[PDB]
């Protein structure tokens, strides 16, 4: 009988690849916050105490 | 053959893809009176 062959073999390209996912990863930076901490008190002073 | 450890995204990714951390926040801002103000001192008059 007619024996049979090897397959004709995967033709391989080499290459260099980068692989990308999905960025999660929040953008982040360097922010500077200026304000004023207001405190007003009301305080009774008492006989004794306060 | 070798497999490498490989994965899409970390733990640290994935905790750090959130926009805000409650710890983190709480945090940050109760240690305000230790740095903005003194605690300890008392004045009386």
């Amino acid at each position: 009988r007619r024996c049979p062959t090897r397959p004709e073999g995967q033709n391989y390209t080499e290459g260099i690849a980068v692989v990308f996912k999905e960025n999660i990863a929040p953008y982040k930076f360097k922010a500077t916050m200026y304000y004023k901490d207001v405190t007003v008190s009301q305080v009774w002073f008492g006989h004794r105490y306060s | 053959h070798e497999f490498v450890p490989l994965e899409v995204y970390t733990r640290h990714e994935i905790k750090d893809s959130g926009l805000l951390d409650y710890t983190e926040v709480q945090r940050r801002n109760q240690l305000h009176d230790l740095r903005f103000a003194d605690i300890d001192t008392v004045i009386r008059a």
